């Protein structure tokens, strides 16, 4: 998960 | 109680900026004439699965990057990549730039995070680099690019930048030269962390803190060897203790008049028998996010 | 985990000074042309037993007070008392003076402490005003005059100054107008705090935080009334819950889709049966130092 | 205790  | 304190955050606050690339906004660190942030800001939701960062970055112009320092739009005059960190050259040196170094810390070492939302300081907390190089922390609303730091005399030592959350919900990121801590990559793919072990030397520092604060019930008549301690330690997912860890605890030993191997004997029994519904410094679990250095700092 | 964050401390750091009177050194707060610190700085070790502060203060000259802001000796041109707080007029307005108010907080409300040693920022931590108006905190090496604060938009709300430690080792102090929180006096005499109860509304906020972070084992089929909840609450040293506390939790209820009286039913069972060796957000005890406002702030 |  690189959101955000 | 005995408080987990963060370093005062002021010197870091004046360096936090907003970085936008298309619909992606996250936090940047503005030192001299350079803004540092996670390179994954240049990625579209598609791109995150297997990004070619060189190709993606070549496609971006200076004007694809919006840098806001409070109310000021900063002028990007250059864009480049150091490993996983994006480096935006701006036409203005940060006049609030503190004295700083970039350091790479060790697993078990502690540091403060200035958690930021869209370039705005929101909160400060103290944490440890887990033995598996992950960070348990901040809920993460626009927390990407938030930095970890120690203050050493008058110098900010920047040691960490948040890049991502792992399946387990722990966090991973890099040093300020853009090298990941642990075996992680800035790619939206399933990635496993190692086994997360307890930082034994930190637990011992904290038992020392408990004695200093007059919390003494867990002291026993017994001693132990490093060898026999480490067999029990490994059974309960605790890091092995070394002579260097013994030496590091020396000031707390000397102050309390409790030998390190006697405190080790106390920890052995606590692991084997649990806490029998009692607490230490008002915790029902053994705390491992204080280094021997943290306890000495705060007990002076 | 879910992190207890302090407010960023920068705006407060630039206001902390050293105040010396004879052999007594502690922390002062330098706002505009006024330094605030505990009046007990004017006391000799004798004096602390039954001080006449008016007589002691009349005996002091401007030149009996040494104020150091970093490397600068500040010139004291006036000395006065507002209740238990000493007010030193200096010949220079603090050029780092933030926008500020002085507020008096309620028991159960949270705030950040900038812990200082001899006028030097050392650490920042988040705590609650206990229901008995005490503060569990900092080890206290020259921590007298360290201040508590909230940041509201661009404004520092100063709410607390540390004056003393009680027999139990908890801390007591005043608002910035020098009125004690609780029934305490700046006199070295044995003083009892009330029973320290758990801040129920904070525990409920934190169970909400646990659900938001996907920690759900403690949810049960049951509901309860405020009436029946409060009978059980009082048995276990928990503050009674009111409709206002119900209303305050509304956003967390709506976000999670869990009614407040259903979460109350969850807390009731946890109190009656304990945690059966399980943990919530990685704690083995129920946490009461997050307000409903703190959880909403950090879950956005 | 008001030391210090």
């Amino acid at each position: 998960d690189e959101v955000d | 109680g005995f408080r987990k304190m963060a370093f005062p955050s002021g010197k870091v606050e004046g360096c936090m900026v907003q970085v936008t690339c298309g619909t992606t906004t996250l936090n940047g660190l503005w030192l001299d004439d350079v803004v540092y942030c996670p390179r994954h800001v240049i990625c579209t939701s598609e791109d995150m699965l297997n990004p070619n960062y060189e190709d993606l970055l070549i496609r971006k112009s200076n004007h694809n990057f919006l840098v806001q320092a409070g109310n000021v739009q900063l002028r990007v005059i250059g864009h480049s990549m150091q490993n996983c960190v994006l480096k935006l050259k701006v036409d203005t040196a940060n006049p609030k730039t503190p004295k700083y170094k970039f350091v790479r810390i060790q697993p078990g070492q502690t540091f403060s995070v200035l958690a930021c939302y869209n370039g705005s300081p929101s909160g400060v907390y103290q944490c440890a680099m887990r033995p598996n190089f992950t960070i348990k922390g901040s809920f993460l609303n626009g927390s990407c690019g938030s930095v970890g730091f120690n203050i050493d005399y008058d110098c900010v030592s920047f040691c960490y930048m948040h890049h991502m959350e792992l399946p387990t919900g722990v966090h991973a990121g890099t040093d300020l030269e853009g090298n990941f801590y642990g075996p992680f990559v800035d790619r939206q793919t399933a990635q496993a962390a190692g086994t997360d072990t307890t930082i034994t030397v930190n637990v011992l520092a904290w038992l020392y803190a408990a004695v200093i604060n007059g919390d003494r019930w867990f002291l026993n008549r017994f001693t132990t060897t490093l060898n026999d301690f480490n067999l029990v330690a490994m059974k309960y997912n605790y890091e092995p203790l070394t002579q260097d860890h013994v030496d590091i605890l020396g000031p707390l030993s000397a102050q309390t008049g409790i030998a390190v191997l006697d405190m080790c004997a106390s920890l052995k029994e606590l692991l084997q028998n649990g806490m029998n519904g009692r607490t230490i410094l008002g915790s029902a679990l053994l705390e491992d996010e204080f280094t021997p250095f943290d306890v000495v700092r705060q007990c002076s």
